[PDB]
């Protein structure tokens, strides 16, 4: 009935224990939230089936939102995030391994 | 443009406390707290602030129902018993997770044997689980005899090596089922029966092995059953020790079990009216009054180490008279006001009376013992107590501003200089020459500025 | 339904006496579906004056927006080109009620609109968004309608704006009167696609209303999104003209990106975002800006 | 086949409540029609209209919730029917399912300027009905992005 | 902003208003 999405988020160069202490995990925009463990992993409970966008949110580091699609047998898949054609599938490995692309920019340069 | 801190502000909140955890080292500064917005966080002891902070879902699905903390690590049990969490509090993130049968919560509380705690146990309106401490892994799980009448609301292990799982009927017989640590299977059962008794979790507590105790007003007295060495409720009076309980109210026992692994404190704390309480003491069946405290409000414990004190708090002439409220520190093994521990402290509002009361103890330098407090009020306020005199106060923290509803942003009065130029203009002179002679009195007035 | 003032002293008591016909009173019942208008007499009594009836047995009304009483509109109308004008329908007493239908599978669930006048009762607009899902976050304000919903066959966040613009020329240029507007106003609607969830949202205020509107999107989280109300313009071809370059109109596109230099907080993230409020901040460039959920910004 | 639904007029100098049957809104829920049978203004209900234009009064429309059950109802300024010779236009709002959700009235020309007018513009209702279903909304329009695309 | 009145203009256009109000004046405090 119920399912559960694992994880493992990693910054490069960055250990864990200098981030997770600030970052949580969405599925589905808070619909449900969970949070990360000392190795930078992270489960996420009472998952029932369906399509859902899994996002690893912190302030200091972000991460590229990646779709999770559920069977009701339990068959989990991964792909890539896209509200535009629906249907197109990327190939995206289990358990999630979210890679970050370095702080974001909340700035914009002077000049 | 990274020009911040020029304009903005952010203030982080936490929502009403509901379990405080203050028991540590303690010379790592950590308060953690689990609040009533499904928020768990770790506040600063000397300053306040949030040293990590974590919000569940806002909705039922998140709230806390239980928190413990066993050295380091706190766990939590929440979604109306189905996730449980340990928290690592250095670090701030999770040491492990995993989701409880279904089922409604009733008593969560830690298990251990051979002088070390190994296991957690969680209770369930249907069955009694141990799981394991550093892996979080289900060690063993049975269910509950006569479950569907019998309603299971307490849980007490020390290191004998066995479990208790006590249960009441309303207006009938308790119940206690005896479990073994390493195999789960029930080693015994007992029953007794109770036509005065109508809760177990708020009314009733174990005592020093095992030693079930609450009152029954109705009969105004206090029935006891060892629960090793006892099958029957002995009834002993108060009208020795010239105690009465409040007429339509609920009297209460609060014991104190310093380590889960070791035997309890044989002497507790019995609340028989609103602000009024008892320090007792048993010992092999009788009781002994070690304590009188009439209009006191708020009562704690604490341990440090094999030191247990108790805090009590009362007005300083009085309902309250200035909202003046006195803070004191007892020993449980004799009921002796420690000297030079007195914290004076008082509320700004009128209507506002303190609600919670929890305390952080360690030994002073001169072999003494000071104490912290941690007192949280009906307006959600926060405030932590230090011994000190000129600084009662540590710090402060409006927590009732986590749930703004209103919002409205008025404009500050005029200028000094603003408000002159309502004087020359608008007083409305007779004739052209007043007016010119008042607007240059009022151009006088400022040139002389 | 009898009306208490505040003071009522004797002066406010005349002023009422010969303002009474002038006042009106809207009530929804959100459990049974009703909106009804009551008019205020001179003896401080009400008399019922309008009545609407949405069944709850298939919507249930969730939201109910009229347009703040402290803004104002600078230009009356917007140019279309050509050197000629689009004149816009600022209706003072319009409400967007929004509701939700009982029926929750993800096949048959809608989402609907109802722009209603306050004073008569007209329905301005009645419009049904199919396979969507709540919650519901509206804005409304001067001349447009910005509400969000959860588009379930396609699994997205969605915007959709409505505009509501006049002919060109208007009806009556000195007053605005809700009993004498028999014109239907010309309701352009468009949708656009959102990447994130959101947690509150609002529109940024000042005194003259010169500025720019933004959109101040409080996303779950907590970073606050300032998307550009420009951006969602219903105007927008789906394929692109000559007047739409010389009116200076991006074409169509449904992808509303969020990009990381908009938001207004850095990093100071807002957890549990509850509500944003704004105020004219007395210049004519900023505005002041308080997010409160649990943590409070400004 | 057709359903009836009652129509109430009512017009007072005193602004209360006084509905008096109009007519009947005859409507097709299986083609979506609305047609309209009514009874002419008699001359004691001109002569009241009259004087309720004079006061500046109302004219309140008024229909039943269910073809008892409930009343949905609106209004117009007495003054804009009396000079638009009766011309007036009825809006009948309904939702998905097909329940009666709001009647609304509107006066051509609309606005009210004191125009004088004989008895005998007053006899004849010039009405217009409309049936308003709820318009389905646009979605975002993705083909076409995906063609400009390439 | 494409909104706010033409009335109001930037620095350059203030530079030139005085730029060509200013050639008479020069004639005052010169000799010409
Ligand atoms: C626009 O509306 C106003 C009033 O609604 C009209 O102005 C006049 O206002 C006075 C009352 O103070 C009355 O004589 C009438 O209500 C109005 N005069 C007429 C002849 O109707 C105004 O006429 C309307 N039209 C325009 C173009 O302004
Ligand atoms: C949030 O953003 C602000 C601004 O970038 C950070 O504050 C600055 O942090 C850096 C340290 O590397 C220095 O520039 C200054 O010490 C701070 N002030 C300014 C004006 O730059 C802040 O550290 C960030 N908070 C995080 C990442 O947790
Ligand atoms: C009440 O307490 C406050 C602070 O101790 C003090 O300022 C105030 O004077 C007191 N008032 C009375 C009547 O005691
Ligand atoms: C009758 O109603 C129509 C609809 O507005 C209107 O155009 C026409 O002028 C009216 N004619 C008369 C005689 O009322």
């Amino acid at each position: 009935d119920r399912f559960k999405i694992e994880g493992r988020a990693v910054v490069p160069g960055v250990k864990p224990q200098d981030w997770i202490s600030a970052a949580r995990v969405l599925v589905d925009g808070e619909e449900h939230v969970g949070f990360l463990k000392t190795d930078g992993s992270f489960v996420v409970h009472d998952i029932p089936s369906g399509s859902y966008v899994v996002e690893v949110v912190s302030p200091a580091y972000r991460f590229d939102p990646v779709r999770v699609d559920i069977t009701s047998k339990g068959k989990m898949r991964a792909r890539y995030v896209n509200y535009i054609k629906t249907s197109e599938v990327v190939r995206l490995p289990y358990p999630l391994q979210m890679k970050s692309s370095g702080p974001p920019s909340y700035f914009i340069k002077r000049e | 443009e990274d020009q911040v801190g020029k304009f903005d502000w952010r203030q982080q909140y936490v929502g009403k406390v509901k379990f405080a955890s203050l028991e540590f080292s303690p010379g790592s500064k950590k308060l953690v707290v689990a609040t009533e917005k499904n928020v768990i966080a770790a506040l600063n002891s000397r300053t306040g602030e949030i040293l990590w902070r974590h919000v569940d879902k806002g909705t039922a699905e998140g709230a806390v129902d239980a928190m413990l903390l066993h050295g380091q690590d706190v766990i939590t049990v929440s979604n109306g018993g189905r996730i449980m969490r340990s928290w690592e509090t250095n670090i701030g993130g999770l040491n492990w997770e995993i989701t409880l049968d279904s089922g409604s919560f009733q008593a969560l509380g830690l298990v251990g044997l051979q002088e070390s705690v190994r296991y957690i146990a969680v209770l369930k309106k249907t069955t009694l689980a141990l799981h394991h401490l550093s892996s979080g892994h289900l060690k063993w799980v049975e269910h509950l005899p006569e479950s569907d009448s019998i309603h299971y609301q307490m849980v007490y292990s020390y290191g004998s090596g066995v479990v208790w799982a006590l249960g009441v009927v309303p207006f009938s017989h308790v119940n206690i089922v005896k479990f073994n640590v390493e195999d789960g299977e029930i080693v015994q059962q007992v029953r007794v029966s109770t036509p005065w008794l109508q809760h177990l979790s708020g009314a009733c507590g174990v005592v020093d092995e095992a030693v079930l105790v609450c009152p029954d007003p109705s009969s105004r007295s206090l029935q006891t059953l060892a629960l090793e060495t006892e099958w029957e409720l002995r009834q002993i009076p108060l009208q020795s020790l010239d105690l009465e309980f409040g007429s339509g109210f609920q009297p209460r026992v609060l014991p104190t079990q310093p380590n889960p692994v070791d035997a309890s404190r044989a002497q507790f704390f019995l609340h028989l009216s609103p602000s009024h309480y008892a320090l007792l003491q048993y010992h092999y069946g009788t009781l002994s009054l070690l304590k009188n405290f009439p209009q006191t409000a708020l009562v704690s414990f604490a341990t440090t180490g094999e030191k247990t004190v108790a805090a009590v708090m009362a007005c300083r002439n009085e309902a309250c008279f200035n909202q003046t409220y006195t803070i004191n520190l007892y020993l449980v093994e004799t009921g002796r006001r420690l000297l030079d521990t007195t914290i004076t402290f008082s509320l700004e509002q009128s209507g506002t009376r303190p609600e919670r009361l929890y305390i952080q103890v360690f030994l002073k330098k001169d072999d003494s013992v000071g104490y912290r407090a941690l007192v949280q009020t009906e307006d959600h306020l926060l405030l932590f107590l230090q011994q000190l005199a000129g600084k009662v106060v540590l710090w402060s923290r409006e927590e009732s501003l986590a749930e703004v509803v209103c919002l409205e942003m008025v404009d500050l009065p005029l200028t000094g200089a603003q408000a002159e130029l309502e004087g020359e203009f608008g007083k409305k002179a007779d004739g052209l020459l007043g007016m010119f002679l008042k607007r240059l009195s009022s151009q006088l007035i400022l040139l002389q500025a | 339904y009898k009306v208490t003032a505040f003071p009522a002293t004797r002066n406010v008591l005349r002023q009422l006496h010969e303002l009474a016909p002038s006042i009106f009173f809207y009530l929804v019942d959100a459990e049974q579906g009703r909106l009804c208008g009551y008019r205020l007499r001179k003896d401080l009594t009400t008399e019922l004056s309008w009545e609407l009836t949405i069944p709850p047995e298939v919507q249930r009304i969730v939201k109910v927006k009229g347009k703040r009483s402290s803004e104002h509109v600078h230009s009356q109308g917007r140019v279309m080109g050509d050197r000629s004008v689009l004149y816009k329908s600022l209706n003072p007493n319009l409400l967007a009620v929004v509701t939700e239908s009982t029926d929750a599978h993800h096949e048959r669930t809608f989402i609907g609109i109802f722009l209603i006048d306050g004073v008569t009762g007209r329905i301005i607009h009645s419009s049904v968004q199919k396979k969507a899902k709540g919650p519901v976050h509206i804005v409304h304000s001067e001349n447009w309608v910005v509400y969000q919903y959860w588009n379930t066959k396609a699994r997205r966040n969605e915007f959709t704006v409505l505009e509501l613009y006049e002919g060109t020329e208007q009806y009556n240029a000195t007053a605005f009167s809700s009993l004498d507007r028999p014109q239907l106003p010309q309701v352009l609607q468009q949708s656009y696609i959102f990447p994130s969830s959101i947690s509150a949202m609002e529109a940024t205020i000042t005194e003259r209303g010169i500025t720019s509107r933004h959109l101040l999107i409080g996303l779950p989280s907590g970073a606050i999104l300032s998307l550009p109300k420009a951006l969602l313009d219903p105007r927008r071809p789906e394929i692109p003209t000559e007047q739409s370059r010389e009116e200076n109109l991006i074409p169509y596109s449904p992808d509303v990106q969020i990009h990381a230099e908009r938001f207004i907080n850095y990093n100071q993230t807002v957890s549990r975002m509850r509500g944003i409020y704004t105020a004219p901040s007395g210049l004519e460039s900023t505005c002041l800006v308080v997010a409160y959920g649990l943590d409070i910004y400004q | 086949g057709t359903v009836g639904l009652l129509l109430e007029h009512s017009f007072e100098i005193d602004d209360s409540a006084n509905f008096r049957k109009r007519g009947s809104l005859l409507w097709n829920q299986q083609d979506g029609t609305l047609s309209l049978s009514q009874r002419q203004l008699s001359e004691e209900e001109r002569g009241r209209l009259r004087d309720v234009a004079a006061l500046n009064g109302l004219y309140r429309v008024r229909i039943p919730r269910r073809p008892a059950g409930g009343y949905v109802s609106s209004f117009v300024p007495a003054c804009s029917l009396v000079e638009s010779h009766l011309s007036d236009q009825l809006t009948l709002h309904v939702d998905v399912a097909g329940n009666v959700v709001g009647v609304s009235v509107v006066t051509h020309p609309g606005g009210c300027r004191g125009h004088e007018v004989e008895d005998v513009d007053l006899e004849l209702f010039n009405t217009s009905v409309q049936l308003q279903p709820p318009t389905t909304a646009p979605g975002p329009e993705t083909a076409a992005f995906i063609e400009r695309l390439e | 902003l494409l909104t706010l009145d033409a009335s109001w203009v930037s620095s350059a256009s203030w530079y030139f208003l005085n730029v060509f109000g200013l050639r008479s004046i020069y004639s005052l405090i010169l000799g010409q």
